[PDB]
């Protein structure tokens, strides 16, 4: 057999995002599941290039956001990329949630 | 036609066009958006009102 | 070898974790360990004086780099313990040796 | 009917084959996002690495 | 003389090799050439 | 072991060999089944038959005289076949009931009997032979709509409304005298046929046959017949090929036999020299395959075909075959054409320099029809000899580097993955 | 591993010479009983590791006498040493019974592999 | 899910009800052309859901010509959605044939599990 289906950690990405059996009439409401998962990548990477300049004590909290929108080079992208990142995620699972809750997705054996 | 060797046959020239290109448009793109933005808005620059208070 | 070679990965991460924590102390010894170790990178040739000038974010062992380094201290003990899930999988397609060193097919126990 | 007798698909089929037709168009595409898309998230790493850089008021007290 | 093996990869396959990293690394110092244009990185 | 052809207004070709202990005397004709309609399709195996049916063949059994026929594309025979001291009987049979009185054989109750004969063949065929009733579906998906994919023995309901007046609508506009050669192989002389052929004034009346109206087209497609209750699969797959009289006729031979045929219960049959050979018995993938170069006057078919048990890794079958055939273009061994040209030159004196009388007329007719004369087996020795590996890889990346192909397959075919999956294996993407 | 044909290419070159057999045979005696194998019950060929598709060949082609024999020497070796004991002296191999049972089937499962690798790698030309 | 003999009992009780039957059956009738399964080609037995041991049982029970036919219809609702279109009217199903040809199967294997689960759970004394 091929060695993406016998190696030990290939055939994980082989069963699961190349050789998966699919239901040839899904629509573009199936598509919101993957695109949760680019959410939640986005968000911690961008959270932890901005905990390196994050101060938590109540003193000096508020101005180290201001720290980062000023003075660190492209730190506006990195701020306004996260608090608008979380409203694009929620925005998703609401419509996940409402897929699941029209299609009947919850029944047995699901 | 008779160019996919010359374009885009080879797995090492399929890949080694688009990461060819992949700097030269880099820099091209570059300059043609900044020479647009600073003609729509000229008169409003730093450069525009230094050479006004000279 | 595939098991072995997992392991490798996880001593050099377990390096790195220990080193970025001793110098969240800040201490004596914690801030002329970290002169010293981040002064090794000046070496390379060609590209020298760019992995240390990123590495402190700035131009000394100061503010930057104790900030940035306790924020990567909270990340590399989640990378170790997801090296320990591919660990343990290499793991079970084999099974362990014996200290006799053949094969242990013929007598096994829950 | 016969299972040798294929129905129509001329409705969607080309008149002509012209077998270098099919395969520069469809090369010319799919490079082309390739292409920008080695541009695309070769800028996207290159700022995530320039904001660890000296800010703006470290390089002011040097 | 029947080529030269150690294994597998023999003269029967470096033939076609041999130009065959003529841009697999053409394209791995151009794939480099992507990644390092805009933080400090020269050539020579 | 040379052949002569003489015009005196008729073709006769023929090839003596004094070691031989019988003759055969017939006609062949220069059109087949990609010459007919959809409606009047297998009307030529309708010709075969009562040539062979019993009231003909008993008037044949009585002078010591054997029949037979065959049915392809591009052309058709009928060979009487006797001693070498009684070919002058061979002729007035063939002139009597066939050329000249051909009326009395087309009753209606010899017609009848017949029809229904032919009708339980064909329906026999459909339901038990099943590595060549796809490859019959291959033929049928890759030139659609044109004449080329009509099938040899013709179909169920084209058989059924098929009628008596049908036949000689057949005959008058293809059995010609210009459309026709008439052959003579084993113990017989070229001058006694040609003399005993002009004794009397044997010939026919008006020629110039009807003129083609479609050409021949490739196209690439897939036809998915799926039947649960078989125990097996069995899969057909090619590209385009070479024609005959085609500058690279041998080439593409050359080809096939670089991969050739397996059989997984022949003990000396796993020991072959071929590198597809170390990924099949690993897993045991498949029970039998062999490779094929087909060849008309129009176009032909680069392929191979196969029959597993395996039925849950077919994809793998399908992929380690397809990946070989990448490195025609890139990466073949001096070894292998080497190999392949010394087999070739077996497989091909087999074929002609066999035993069988009634073989080399249907050999040697259709070879006069297409070409006006006979290629020597020196002479193609000669250019087998002189391909080197530059050829192979010239051919190879014109006919099969990122092309179209066509599939056919029936059985447990569940595994066999859709087109694109397929279509991508056509380049290695190493090169 | 190094092959057991180059083991034997070596060693055999030692056993047919005067001076070399006079230095390495009593070096060669004193290291078998300080391993300790027979002690536990086992031959040598016991000992040898067998995930390799050689290895597994020449186990299939043995027969089935010797084949059951193995079996109990190595189920008995792995009880002795959770016991953390060692057999009586009754019950250790000695020396005229720790023969090279499986070496003829390994070095001609060796043999017919280097045969069949060196035709698969050809340069004949016309 | 209710059950089948549940669906039956409410269902039986209306159409043996001249003043029911008047009311509800224009109704149901509306219903079911307001659902549009006809049009891609499908019975309504065809959209019970299959994932419970009652109704993998009553699958098994049914006759292959009326199994192979199933197999099709499903296929053609398939290939009919992905290209958002519907069937011509040709090949609609007619409102003679969508027959319960899997009630009866459904129907027996539901009263074959009370019977056995009512014999399970037994108080009888002396
Ligand atoms: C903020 C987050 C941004 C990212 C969100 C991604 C989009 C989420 C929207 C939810 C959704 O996917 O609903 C899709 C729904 C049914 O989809 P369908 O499969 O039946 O129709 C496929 C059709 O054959 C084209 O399919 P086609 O093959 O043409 O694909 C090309 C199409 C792709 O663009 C999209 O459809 C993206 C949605 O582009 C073109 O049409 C080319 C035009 C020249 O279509 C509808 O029923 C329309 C309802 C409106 C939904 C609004 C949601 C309220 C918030
Ligand atoms: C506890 C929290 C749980 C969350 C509660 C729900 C939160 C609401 C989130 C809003 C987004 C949800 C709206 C869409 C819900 C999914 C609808 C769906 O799955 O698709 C159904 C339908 C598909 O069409 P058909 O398949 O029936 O076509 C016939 C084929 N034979 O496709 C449709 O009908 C789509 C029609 C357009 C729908 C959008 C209309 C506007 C919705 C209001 C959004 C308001 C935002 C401010
Ligand atoms: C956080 C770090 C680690 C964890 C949690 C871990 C865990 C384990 C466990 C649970 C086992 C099976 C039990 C056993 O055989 O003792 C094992 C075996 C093994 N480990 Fe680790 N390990 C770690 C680090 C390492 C390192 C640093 C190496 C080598 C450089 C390594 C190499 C191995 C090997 C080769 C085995 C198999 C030994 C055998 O089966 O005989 N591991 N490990
Ligand atoms: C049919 O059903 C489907 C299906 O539709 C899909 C799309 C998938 C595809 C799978 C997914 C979409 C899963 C998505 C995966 C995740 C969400 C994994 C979780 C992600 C993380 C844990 C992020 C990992 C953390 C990091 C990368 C840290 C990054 C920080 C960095 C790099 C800082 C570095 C610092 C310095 C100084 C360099 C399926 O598997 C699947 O089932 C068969
Ligand atoms: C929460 C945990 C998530 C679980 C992880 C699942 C997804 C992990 C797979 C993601 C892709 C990683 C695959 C690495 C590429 C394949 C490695 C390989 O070839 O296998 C090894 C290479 O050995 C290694 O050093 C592994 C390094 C691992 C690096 C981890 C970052 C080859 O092993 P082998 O040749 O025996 O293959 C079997 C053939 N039958």
């Amino acid at each position: 057999m091929a060695f993406r289906k016998s190696n030990v950690y290939l055939s994980l990405v082989n069963s699961y995002i190349i050789d998966s059996p699919q239901p040839s009439s899904i629509n573009y409401w199936w598509n919101m599941g993957s695109l949760l998962g680019l959410c939640l990548v986005i968000q911690i990477v961008t959270g932890i290039f901005m905990a390196m300049h994050y101060s938590s004590n109540i003193e000096l909290a508020f101005s180290s956001v201001e720290h980062i929108m000023r003075d660190v080079h492209n730190g506006y992208i990195l701020r306004y990329l996260h608090a608008n990142g979380a409203s694009f995620f929620f925005m998703v699972m609401f419509m996940h949630m409402a897929k699941g809750l029209y299609y009947g997705s919850y029944r047995s054996p699901r | 036609s008779s160019l996919y060797k010359t374009f885009f046959k080879r797995n090492a020239v399929f890949v080694g066009t688009i990461f060819a290109g992949a700097f030269v448009f880099q820099t091209v793109f570059d300059t043609a958006i900044t020479s647009w933005y600073e003609n729509h808005n000229k008169g409003k620059l730093w450069k525009d009102v230094k050479a006004r208070i000279a | 070898v595939t098991l072995w070679n997992v392991g490798v990965i996880i001593f050099i991460l377990t390096i790195a974790t220990a080193f970025l924590g001793y110098c969240c102390v800040y201490g004596q010894m914690s801030h002329w360990g970290a002169t010293v170790i981040t002064n090794l990178f000046s070496a390379i040739p060609f590209v020298g004086n760019d992995i240390v000038s990123w590495l402190w974010g700035g131009f000394s062992v100061s503010n930057p780099t104790i900030q940035r380094f306790f924020a990567l201290h909270y990340l590399v003990p989640f990378i170790i313990a997801a090296m320990v899930i591919m660990h343990l999988m290499a793991l079970h397609i084999h099974g362990s040796s014996n200290p006799l060193g053949i094969t242990g097919n013929l007598d096994r126990i829950p | 009917k016969s299972t040798y007798r294929t129905p129509n698909f001329d409705d969607v089929l080309k008149e002509n084959n012209d077998a270098d037709k099919g395969r520069s168009y469809a090369y010319f595409m799919v490079g082309a996002m390739g292409l920008l898309s080695s541009a695309g998230a070769k800028s996207t790493v290159e700022t995530f690495i320039s904001s660890m850089t000296a800010t703006a008021d470290v390089l002011a007290m040097a | 003389k029947t080529g030269l093996h150690f294994g597998r990869l023999s003269l029967r396959s470096l033939t076609a090799y041999a130009p065959n990293l003529m841009l697999w690394g053409g394209a791995s110092m151009l794939g480099l050439f992507v990644f390092t244009e805009g933080w400090p990185k020269f050539q020579d | 072991a040379e052949v002569t052809q003489l015009s005196n207004g008729i073709v006769v070709a023929t090839e003596h060999n004094p070691s031989a202990h019988t003759a055969s005397v017939g006609v062949v004709f220069g059109s087949g089944a990609a010459n007919e309609n959809p409606y009047n399709n297998g009307v030529s195996n309708l010709w075969k038959n009562i040539f062979l049916s019993k009231e003909n063949s008993a008037v044949a059994a009585k002078e010591g005289l054997a029949l037979s026929s065959n049915i392809s594309r591009d052309f058709q025979s009928y060979i009487v076949s006797s001693l070498p001291g009684s070919t002058d009987k061979s002729l007035d049979f063939l002139n009597q009931s066939f050329i000249q009185q051909k009326a009395n054989l087309l009753s209606s109750s010899n017609f009848e009997a017949t029809k229904k004969s032919v009708l339980k063949q064909v329906q026999d065929f459909e339901e038990n032979d099943h590595p060549n009733r796809v490859l019959e579906h291959l033929h049928s998906t890759a030139f659609q709509n044109t004449p080329l994919s009509l099938p040899t023995r013709g179909t169920l309901e084209s058989l059924e409304n098929l009628v008596v007046a049908d036949l000689e609508s057949f005959a008058n506009n293809h059995f010609l005298n210009s459309n026709a050669v008439v052959v003579g192989t084993g113990n017989i002389k070229h001058e006694d046929l040609v003399n005993s052929i002009e004794s009397k004034n044997l010939s026919l009346q008006t020629g110039t046959k009807p003129v083609l109206k479609k050409k021949a087209a490739f196209l690439g497609s897939e036809v998915r017949l799926r039947d649960d209750t078989l125990p097996k699969a069995w899969i057909s797959l090619a590209v385009e090929g070479e024609p005959v009289n085609s500058p690279n006729y041998f080439v593409a031979k050359l080809a096939a036999q670089i991969f050739g045929s397996y059989n997984a219960f022949e003990p000396a049959s796993r020991l072959q020299g071929i590198k597809l050979l170390d990924n099949i018995q690993e897993y045991q993938l498949c029970d039998n395959f062999n490779h094929f170069s087909l060849s008309y006057k129009d176009s032909g078919l680069w392929g191979f075909s196969t029959a597993t048990r395996n039925v849950t890794m077919i994809d793998d079958l399908i992929h380690f075959t397809l990946k070989q055939w990448n490195r025609l273009t890139i990466s073949v061994t001096d070894t292998e054409v080497e190999r392949a040209k010394s087999l070739l030159k077996l497989q091909l004196g087999q074929l002609y320099e066999s035993g069988n009388p009634v073989n080399d007329a249907n050999l040697l007719g259709a070879e006069v029809l297409i070409k006006g004369s006979k290629l020597s087996l020196g002479e193609a020795f000669k250019k087998i000899d002189a391909i080197t590996v530059k050829d192979v890889k010239a051919w190879a990346g014109k006919r099969l580097w990122d092309q179209d192909i066509a599939i056919a397959g029936t059985g447990q075919i569940e595994g066999l993955l859709d087109y694109m999956r397929i279509r991508s294996d056509m380049s290695m993407m190493r090169w | 591993p190094q092959s057991f044909t180059s083991i034997a290419r070596i060693g055999d070159y030692i056993l047919k010479s005067p001076v070399l057999s006079k230095l390495c045979v009593p070096v060669a005696n004193q290291f078998i009983n300080l391993a300790g194998y027979k002690k536990l019950g086992l031959k040598f060929d016991d000992l040898i590791a067998e995930e390799n598709p050689i290895m597994q060949t020449a186990l299939r082609r043995l027969p089935e006498d010797e084949s059951y024999a193995r079996a109990y020497r190595i189920i008995r070796a792995h009880q002795t040493e959770l016991t953390h004991h060692l057999l009586p002296r009754n019950e250790w191999i000695k020396a005229q019974e720790d023969v090279p049972y499986l070496l003829p089937y390994i070095l001609e499962a060796e043999a017919a592999a280097k045969e069949k690798d060196e035709l698969d790698n050809i340069e004949v030309s016309k």
